[PDB]
RNA sequence: UUUGCUUCCCGGUGUCGGGAGGCAUCUCUAUCUCGUGGCAACACGAGAGCUUAUGCCCUAUGUAUGGCCUUGGCGUCGUAGUGAUUCUGCGACGCUUGCCAACGCCAGAUCACUCUGGUUCAAUGUCGGGGCGCUAAAUCACUUGCAUACGACUUGG
RNA sequence: GCCUAACUUCUCGCUCAUGAGACCCCAUAAAAGGUGUUGGUUGAUAUUGACAGCAAUCAACUAGCCCUGAAAAUGGAUGGCGCUUAAGCGAGAGACCUAUACUCC
RNA sequence: UACGCCGACGGCGUUGGCUGCUCGUUCUAGCCCGACAGUGUUGCGUCUUGCUGGCGGUAGUGGGUUCGUGGCGGCUAGCGUACGUCGGUGUGAAAGUCGACG
C-alpha cells in the first residue's frame, strides 16, 4: 500500500566538485571548490556555510549496513561548507577525506542541515 | 539513399560478391529475389523507388 | 546546562523534517523537553504517518505556520526517559498515547477554516522544485 | 523611431544602484551620461546619477531646468505620476513580484493546488473547444 | 551546477571567442554542449583581418610532412571546435574529456530540430558599437575552402519552412487556449482568487 | 553456419557508471506586439523595461458509497506524413488518471540524522527456459599473370 | 574571459590598423611624414551678417592614439586561444585570488 | 552498565571570517528668512514666475564627513576538550559490521 505522503523530490541543493584550492603551481587537496545551482553571489553562497555536504560513489564491494535491508554498491564522503570562495558564488568545503579528484564534474549534495533559519 | 536490384541477377553478376563461388552454396541474392514476387516485397521496392 | 531554542521555536510550529526516514515531513512542534534538549514533536501520526517522537532542532526548519496547540495536556509519564531507546515493536502503551496527543491537535486543525489546505499541507512532503533555492525561499 | 526622451521633467525609474525601484524627475542634465533627479514624493533624494542606472517612463512633467525640490514636489503631486504608473503593466509586474518573493512554504502548498486545479479545468475546456 | 540535460545553443550572432571560452568553462565543469548553426557565428573586424589570419594559419605547415603538420579545418563547426579546443589544456585528460564532450554543427540536425536553444547575451555581437564590421564564420569558411554553404543553405531554408509552418499552428493553438481560460472563468474563479492574492495569475 | 544461431519475453547471475521531471518558428537590434485596412509597399488605432527561461507545465494515503467532470498520460497495433531516420498527426484497442462529502473510516511507527527515493536509475556480459524464425562464408593448398623482394594483388575449380 | 584559483564587476575617455595593441630587467627601432581622429596654444575675420556656390570661419603650431617610414631565409608565436563601448591604451573604485612570508594553534 | 574504535549534535576555551543597528566626537552644510547681482527662464519687459551666485541670519528642521580606552546584535570556520546528549561496531566461533592502513 501507498504509505502515506511518501517522498516527492530532493532534499538537497545540487553542487559540483570544480577543484582543489590552489594558485597556479600549487594545490592544497586539503579544501575543496564547490559550485552550487542557483548560487552566483558571496551574499548568496554564506547561506550555505556551515550546511554539511556529501559526495556518493559507487564501488566495487557491497555493503549492509545496519538500517539497511539491502547490500549496496554506493559509499559515502561527508564534509561540510566553510566558507563563500571569490565573488560569482563558489563555496569552499573541509571533507572527512580530501575529496578524491575522480570526483571533478560529479555530485555533491548540500544538505538543508544543520539548520538556523 | 537506398539501392534497388533487378530482380533476375546475372551469375556472373553475383560471382563479384564471392571469393570462393565454386566452393559456396551461392546463396546471394537468394532472399532479395523472392521479395519481387511478395505482396510486403513488392511494397517495399515501390517505396525505395518513390 | 539545556540547549537553547531558537526565537522561531514556539509550541503549535510546524516544522518541516530534514533527515531521516521522515524527511521532507510537516510535523507539529509541542514542547522542547527538559533533558536531553530536543524536540517533542508530532506531526499527527493520523496524517502523515509521523509518530510522537523527539528531534534535534539542528534537523528542522521552522516555518511561520502555527496550529493552535492550547488545548493538547501532554502526560506526565512523557518524557526523554519514555523515548530512551530500549527489532522495534510499537507497544501498545505508545498508540495510547499518540491517540490521546494527536486528539485535540486533530480537533484544532478541523475547526479551522483551511483545515482543507491544512489537512493536506501536513499530509505532504516538501521538495526541492525547479528554480528554488533555499537562499530566496522564505519557510 | 524613439519616442521617450532624456528631457527636464521626464520621470524616469531607478533600475539598479541605491534607490532601486523608485521613481524620480529628472531636473537637470549634466553630460550625456549623468542626469540630476529628485524624487521628493518617492523617497529619492535630490541626486545625480548615471544614466546606466535609469529607465525612462511615459511621464513628463512640466519642469522647469533645475526645478528646486519643492517645485518638483508639487508637480509630482499634482501629476499623480505614483497613481498612474502604479496602473502600468511595469507596476503590476514589480508588485506581483513582491509578494512573489514573500511566499511562505503554506502559501507556495496553496498556490500549487490552486494552479493545478484550475490548470485542469482550462484544459478540459480547451479539450471541449479543440473538438469543435 | 550540473545540467541534467545537454546545452543546446543557437549560436547565430554570438561572438566566436566569447561563445567559445563560455563553452569551455561549461565542458571543463562537466556538462555536455551542442552548438547550432556553427555558420552564423560571427567574429568582430572587417571580413579581410579574418580571412588573412586564416590564411596565416593556413600556412603553418609541417614542412617534413604537412601530414603530420596543423590540420587547417574549413567547416564552421570545426572552426568553432578548434576555438574551443584552444581555450582547454587539451593536452592532458582533463581537456581532453572536456573536449569530447561538445557537439558543433552547420545548420540545426534533425535530432535538435525540435528542441528550444538558448543564447549567451554577454557574448551576443550587440554588445559591439553599431559602426563595427564583422564577419560571418560561414562566409570566412566558404572563402578558405568549405564545400556545403549552398547545402546547408537550402536545408536552413527548409526548416524554416516547417517552423513557420509550426509557428502559425502554435498560435492558433495559443488563441484557442486563451479563449478556453476566458470560458472556463466562472468554473475557476474560486482557484483564480488564490492565485491572484499570492501574485501569479 | 542442421547442430549452430538472430530476434522478443521470462528468470537467475556477473561486471560496471551516474545521482531528482518536460518545453521546437524565424527575421531583426536606430524598433516591436495586437486589431483593421491592404496584392504589395505600407497606412490608422491601442499599447510596449521588454523581469513569459527572471517563465510555463508537472508535483503523491487505499478501498468502498454517493455526487460531479470526462480530460491527460502510457503501451500495442493500423494507416498517412516526415530523409539532414528517426520523429510526428490521425484513429482503434487496452492500463491508468481529476475534484467534492472527507482525513469520514482502515493502515502507517524501525526509539534523534550519518549511502537508500529508506528496494534510486542506466549500460552492457553470461547461463537457463520458452515464442516466432534462418539453414552461410572466409582461409590454407593448388591454379592464373594484367601483380609481385616476402606478404599482398588479379583469376578458376 | 578560458587555459588558471580569483569579476565577461563599477566610472570616464581614447583607438580601427588588408594580422592594431597588450605590463620592470626583456628580448630592437630612428631621422622624417599624414587634410585619420581627439584635445589644447597663439593670431585673425565674423552678426555695421565670417568662408563655399553661382553661423561660425581661416591660419600656424602643439601632443595623445592610429597610419607610412618598417626587407630573410623549416611553420610560429602579447605564453596560447582569442579579444574591437575590448579580454587594447590612460586615469580611477569596490571586491576577490594566491607563497616555504606575517599572526595564532 | 562501563570501556575501546569511530561518527553526529550541543557547551566551553582559543584564533578567527562575514554582516547589521545604535549612540556620541571632529569639520561642515542644505531646507528655511533678508537684501543685492545675474540669467539655459514660464505666463502675459526697472513685469511676473522660475533658477543661480556669493553675503548676512538659524529659531526650528536637518543630512554629509570623521573616528570613538564607545553600546546592542545576527550567521559561520579551524584547532582543543570547564564537558554534555546520542548513535553505529566489538567480549567463543565464523560470517557480516565497524576501524586503520593501503
Amino acid at each position: 500500500r501507498r504509505p502515506s505522503a511518501p517522498t516527492t523530490g530532493r532534499l538537497y541543493v545540487k553542487a559540483i566538485f570544480t577543484g582543489f584550492k590552489r594558485g597556479l603551481r600549487t594545490q592544497s587537496e586539503h579544501t575543496s571548490l564547490l559550485k552550487l545551482e542557483g548560487v552566483f553571489n558571496k551574499e548568496d553562497a554564506g547561506f550555505y556555510a556551515g550546511k554539511r555536504v556529501v559526495y556518493l560513489y559507487k564501488a566495487h564491494n557491497k555493503t549492509l549496513k545496519t538500517g539497511h535491508t539491502v547490500a549496496t554498491r554506493t559509499r559515502a564522503i561527508w564534509g561540510k561548507i566553510t566558507r563563500p570562495h571569490g565573488n560569482a558564488g563558489a563555496v569552499r568545503a573541509k571533507f572527512h577525506h580530501n575529496i578524491p579528484p575522480s570526483a571533478l564534474g560529479k555530485r555533491i549534495r548540500v544538505l538543508l542541515y544543520p539548520s538556523n533559519i | 539513399l537506398t539501392t534497388i536490384w533487378a530482380e533476375h541477377l546475372s551469375e556472373e553478376a553475383r560471382r563479384r560478391f564471392y571469393s570462393n563461388w565454386a566452393k559456396s552454396k551461392k546463396k546471394a541474392f537468394t532472399k532479395y529475389a523472392k521479395k519481387w514476387q511478395d505482396e510486403d516485397g513488392k511494397k517495399l521496392i515501390e517505396a525505395d523507388f518513390a | 546546562k539545556t540547549v537553547t531554542l531558537r526565537k522561531t521555536l514556539t509550541p503549535g510550529t510546524v516544522l518541516i523534517v530534514l533527515a531521516g526516514r521522515h524527511k521532507g515531513k510537516r510535523v507539529v512542534f509541542l514542547k522542547q523537553l527538559p533533558q536531553s534538549g530536543l524536540l517533542l514533536v508530532t506531526g499527527p501520526h493520523k496524517i502523515n504517518g509521523f509518530p510522537l517522537r523527539r528531534i534535534g532542532q539542528a534537523f528542522v526548519i521552522a516555518t511561520s505556520l502555527k496550529v493552535n496547540v492550547s488545548g493538547v495536556k501532554i502526560p506526565e509519564h512523557i518524557n526523554d526517559e519514555y523515548f530512551k531507546r530500549k527489532e522495534y515493536t510499537v507497544s501498545e502503551q505508545r498508540k495510547k498515547d499518540i491517540k490521546t496527543v494527536d486528539a485535540p491537535i486533530l480537533a484544532a486543525i478541523k475547526k479551522h477554516p483551511e483545515h482543507k489546505f491544512l489537512f493536506g499541507y501536513l499530509g505532504t512532503r516538501f521538495s526541492l522544485g525547479k528554480n528554488q533555492y533555499p537562499h530566496k525561499m522564505q519557510f | 523611431v524613439f519616442n521617450r526622451v532624456v528631457q527636464i521633467g521626464r520621470v524616469v525609474f531607478i533600475a539598479s544602484g541605491k534607490d532601486q525601484g523608485k521613481l524620480a524627475a529628472i531636473v537637470n542634465v549634466i553630460d550625456g551620461n549623468r542626469v540630476q533627479i529628485d524624487g521628493p514624493s518617492s523617497d529619492v533624494t535630490r541626486t545625480v546619477r548615471n544614466l546606466k542606472d535609469l529607465q525612462l517612463t511615459k511621464f513628463v512633467l512640466k519642469l522647469r531646468v533645475g526645478q528646486r525640490t519643492k517645485g518638483v514636489k508639487a508637480a509630482f503631486d499634482a501629476a499623480k505620476v505614483t497613481e498612474n504608473f502604479q496602473k502600468t503593466q511595469w507596476a503590476k509586474k514589480i508588485a506581483q513580484r513582491a509578494i512573489r518573493a514573500k511566499l511562505t512554504d503554506f502559501e507556495r502548498y496553496k498556490l500549487m493546488k490552486a494552479k493545478q486545479m484550475r490548470n485542469r479545468i482550462v484544459r478540459v475546456e480547451l479539450a471541449k473547444l479543440k473538438k469543435a | 551546477g550540473l545540467s541534467n540535460r545537454a546545452i543546446i545553443i543557437d549560436g547565430k550572432n554570438h561572438l566566436l571567442g566569447r561563445l567559445a571560452s563560455i563553452v569551455a568553462k561549461k565542458l571543463l565543469q562537466g556538462d555536455k554542449v551542442v552548438v547550432l548553426r556553427a555558420e552564423e557565428i560571427v567574429i568582430s573586424g572587417n571580413f579581410h583581418r579574418s580571412k588573412l589570419k586564416y590564411m596565416s594559419f593556413l600556412r603553418k605547415r609541417c614542412n617534413i610532412n604537412p601530414a603530420r603538420g596543423a590540420f587547417h579545418y574549413r567547416a564552421p563547426g570545426k572552426i568553432f571546435w578548434r576555438t574551443v579546443r584552444g581555450m582547454l589544456p587539451h593536452k592532458t585528460n582533463r581537456g581532453n574529456e572536456a573536449l569530447k564532450n561538445l557537439r558543433a554543427y552547420e545548420g540545426v540536425p534533425a535530432k535538435y530540430q525540435k528542441t528550444k536553444s538558448l543564447h549567451a547575451p554577454s557574448a551576443s555581437r550587440f554588445r559591439l558599437q553599431p559602426r563595427r564590421k564583422f564577419c560571418v564564420v560561414g562566409r570566412l569558411s566558404h572563402e578558405v575552402g568549405w564545400q556545403f554553404q549552398d547545402v546547408v543553405a537550402k536545408l536552413e531554408a527548409k526548416r524554416k519552412v516547417k517552423g513557420a509552418a509550426y509557428f502559425e499552428q502554435k498560435k492558433k493553438m495559443d488563441k484557442l487556449a486563451v479563449q478556453a481560460k476566458k470560458n472556463a472563468a466562472p468554473k475557476i474563479a474560486q482557484y483564480q482568487k488564490i492565485i491572484e492574492a499570492l501574485g501569479y495569475n
